């Protein structure tokens, strides 16, 4: 029953991994195929200790632990991208951490990530992650109020919105929080009465 | 092999095995036709059964609408009947239209009444309204809950954003498990 | 084996017995057909299943609703009788939309009438709302409270926060365990 | 070999199907006639078919339209009860124009409405219009939904561009490929 | 050899068809008589004809026009059920004649209503008109639009050019191509 | 009847531990979880003492005891994780216990814990526990007012809440507590007509 | 008919001593389980004197005995926890015993607890047990007002009050007499009209 | 089950491609012929990795890997046209990479499409691209107010618009996304009332 062959007809919608602890994973790139692998687990068989595997659900679990074990480390968010060599964007103005500490926190990771060969940490300027945010969203043509603040910026939208305003306005936010993701820019949609 | 529940219909009998498996039970719906159907479990989990049947206010109502209280079938009619029957109709529609929005698994819509206002010589009240709504678990809740507020705010002849409050959540880890039989 | 209640119904058999369980008291429903269910239990346990009865008023009462004393049946109406029918759908249709909030197991509605303002030349009064709520243990009912609160507050034509009440709490230890047979 | 619904309509009965493969369980139609559609599932599945009957309110209810509580059938009518059925019409009438436009796939329209402003000797209020819409995936949303709003703004006796509000998105990946068999 | 559509009438029929076949799958359409037309699918392709039934809302509604809710078969009537009922013929009227225009496939019309300016002791409103047109591939639709405005313009009592709104397009690629069989 | 089988389809769910005092241990991550495993152990049958593991309801066990035997004792709370070295936050500040005195509290902690091989004790700052708290709140764009007082400090949140900022509160807040825990920070909301 | 198969499936609910009065004592920690063990006593049957142990039930008794033969004696509250040693608080402050009239006065103690080896009797400051019980509150964001009296304290809540502070109170109040006890330190919630 | 075959009768509306990846590529020009391939894929069969291409899509994918990994990277748009060679437009005046380093680029994006042969980076000129966008907009004799901003420029189009005016600037619009897409120049429609 291999499991290739367990997985719906398009293959190419899961990556099979792996893991150096004997569990064979599946990379899923969206809770609907998500659930599709997990169904299948459920229903099926393969005797093998197996296990899917979900971007966000992955960089929350990691995120736990790590606040844990580091606390008050200063990061943005995990890119898996290419399994085997995620890359851990980590802010370069707030951390101080040494080449040798930085090695320490790429290898817990890695025991972190059964599947992962390697980590690759690379530090982020903070400056250009707020300069993104702000000018994309001035750029769609949107009222805001910026909140800078030691720690992180808000970007705060009030008053009455157009519908076609509001539109543009999430997109934009999603999309930011997809690739930086929300731990240091905070969007604020809120749609009120003038 | 207990007998738990007798004269069930088929929404009630679905809800009622859904939740005892979700809390590690197996259950059996038995179909005796026009007596309905019948729920039995293992002896073993009976007593934990019946535990979750009294929790849980076990077999469910049914849905209470307004309409079901001021019927068609009567032979005269009131200004107060009639209009509560409109807002009954409504509500309704509104909740079939949020429950087509993208993500939405499920939604519930309110809105206030007004039974008496021109009855004492006074103008009709701000309308207000309340629902609530479950997401796709992963769903970005924070941002979603300004379109159903949008929405329904030029939804209704006089409405406003500080009289229409939207509670709102996602679903729970899926029960794709089978509880499993006793050990003997 | 000895006799304690006999010509239940479905709802009432299984409450009696879900209290007898609690208590460490093996108990057996009869089904005999159209003339409802029995329960009997061990004559050891006897003399206790009897005191229990007592003390916790069963069998149980049907449960009371307002539209239930002023039904559609009646060949006329009155401004009176309609209004508190429609009182009565809402607070049912209230307590079916907050059992489908997240973690809530159960919850009951309240809500003040009005039956002679405009009677008597007067304006009507200020809506008063109360509720009760279980939650699935575990649960952070001190934050939990305040989107009932919300919920209800745009619900309906005229409260505040000073007028609605809240009092909740969370379900007890799960009994997933037999009572037992006596020693003999 | 499990039953999970019986009696369902043709349209329920493909809905709750079409919920079921998107989720990866297959199943069975079945046709009896008279009685209605049946639908079963592999035993391997059951217990997720059941957890997601649940979670998609399945099967689906009739669609609530206004026109339904006001029928012609009467052999009296009112003001109140002819407007409200004119409305119900024209709501359905606008649904059936949008959902001919480019790249629309799925539409639905509200209109607010008037029960009581001549009643009280008032003059009318503004038309409040709202519509939801799901087009092509790839589509340039937003611009699209200057067309629905130019369209509805002369559909009517007195709307305006603030008293519109359209919401909008696109179809999700389509299920091209069955959800496979149970592994025995 | 699976059924997905039973009872249809022969509109609706063609309908789903062209709608599956544009998509890539044969369908089969079969005559039971007075039983209706039954549409069935090959096994490969059922997963995908299901998902778009529920896409494209289908089988279609019958078209909604407004007098078919204020009917001449009442034994009474009143200014407003006539009133209404004159301008539905009329929207039907403009509409056949828009399709007889150079370069035209289909089109659609609307006009505002009035149903209690006079009721109210008030002058009636401007009359809004909107239309929607398809045109074939190729066509100058950026001139064409001002016939159809204009059209309209003399068309009714009082409208203006600032009161009236067409939106319009064309036709999409001829699917002049068959699906083909499974490959088996 | 290995404990194993006895527990559901996706075993990945509970974490089996092996103690000391020759209970078999179950470490569930949820109470779903807790009462899956709990209504194992009362239908099925397993000839071996077991017990259940729930993260809340041990660190409430413990802090009972705590309290009775080293009262006025500053602490945070025990993250688990890893069953076997179970973390103790303890306030850096508020405590002056000595090296060999917190030597003897881990002991007594490991008594507590039969799966436990180890109690790795550690002082956390209580500045930065509070500068967490106030920082990821005004973050959210949220109304609030501080209250300093000795041995905690309350954040006060009233007048009336819009939808969005009350849904952004509770996010916020019970992240916090899952952290913290709520011993030294104290949130306060109160939603209230203006 | 080993009592510990008579007792239910999940043994560990209960702890089964041997007094050295021949009666075989049953501990329980909540008044359901205490029922259940009488239940079983009743139903069942045990050739051996036999006798259900409630940690309140307990307090109570020997606070009974207690206050007859030693009469204005100071203190706070019986620790039963681990049955063998139970942990007698005693007011440092208010007490002025001897050692050895505290010896005699433990002897006693053991004399009321057939199955408790030994008694550890303690003295507690009373100005930490105030110092506790105000703060607390206050923590809470309650209103009240203190009143301090010869021989203890009592915190007066009065006003009308919003359904978050009542739980947040009440949940506070019961904590505070679990531990300490009602006999120093008492609350006083009264919910009136403004 | 030769695939040319078992596309539509008009077998020129897609361009069968060989991917060095042994994966058999089916270019669609529009998502109705992009279903169509899907559907044939799914229904029909053939014993060999295949995956059908879209343009947008396509885009798309490669924005986002992208993003990730050249973050700020100042571009326009890939034109697929002749798959074998797509056109990489790239901001002249906005980066500063060095010849080599436009060398490694392009050979990154060669990984990420397996039937690309090769890929023309080529460099544009931002002027040029908000000059057309203006230059067409006021041809169509259309109001609008132009946003200059740092990394790019929006053009507004408020007020109440005449429907014949509404067709004309949806047009315009869309050929310009077409070709140099949305990544410099925005557009805001927005139908308001005067």
């Amino acid at each position: 029953a291999e499991l290739d062959s367990l997985l719906g007809q398009e293959k190419e919608r899961f990556q099979v991994l792996p893991g150096r602890d004997k569990m064979l994973y599946v990379a899923a790139q969206n809770e609907r195929d998500t659930l599709w692998a997990r169904q299948v687990l459920a229903r099926g068989d393969y005797d093998k200790n197996a296990r899917v595997i979900n971007e966000n659900e992955e960089n929350k679990r990691i995120s736990i632990w790590l606040d844990t074990y580091y606390p008050q480390l200063a990061y943005y968010r995990i890119h898996f991208d290419e399994p085997r060599k995620p890359v851990f964007w980590l802010s370069r103005q707030r951390n101080t951490m040494s080449k040798k500490e930085l090695e320490v926190l790429s290898q817990k990771l890695r025991a972190l990530m059964p599947y992962a060969d390697s980590v690759n940490i690379t530090l982020m300027d903070d400056v250009t992650a707020a300069g993104q945010a702000e000018a994309g969203l001035k750029q769609q043509a949107l009222p805001y109020s910026r909140r800078n603040h030691k720690g992180g910026v808000t970007f705060v939208i009030q008053g009455a919105l157009d519908d076609v305003e509001i539109l543009r306005a999430r997109q934009f936010v999603d999309s930011y929080y997809r690739t930086w993701g929300g731990r240091y820019v905070q969007f604020a949609i809120e749609l009120k009465d003038d | 092999d207990k007998d738990l529940l007798k004269g069930l219909d088929q929404e009630q009998a679905n809800e009622v095995i859904a939740v005892l498996q979700m809390h590690n039970i197996e259950a059996n719906k038995i179909d005796s036709g026009k007596l309905g159907y019948s729920i039995t479990v293992a002896e073993p989990d009976f007593t934990a059964a019946v535990y979750w049947i009294k929790t849980y206010q076990l077999p469910p109502r049914p849905r209470v609408e307004i309409a079901q209280m001021f019927p068609a079938d009567s032979l005269v009619s009131s200004p107060r009947a009639e209009k509560a029957r409109l807002y009954s109709a409504i509500e309704q529609r509104l909740e079939q239209s949020l429950q087509t929005m993208e993500g939405v698994l499920s939604a519930r819509v309110h809105i206030s009444y007004d039974i008496d206002a021109g009855e004492n010589g006074r103008p009709p009240k701000p309308v207000h309204l309340s629902a609530l709504a479950v997401y796709e678990r992963g769903s970005p809740l924070a941002h979603q809950i300004s379109d159903i507020k949008r929405f329904l705010k030029n939804s209704f002849a006089d409405v406003d954003y500080d009289n229409i409050s939207v509670v709102l959540s996602e679903r729970s880890d899926a029960q794709l498990q089978a509880p499993g039989t006793p050990v003997k």
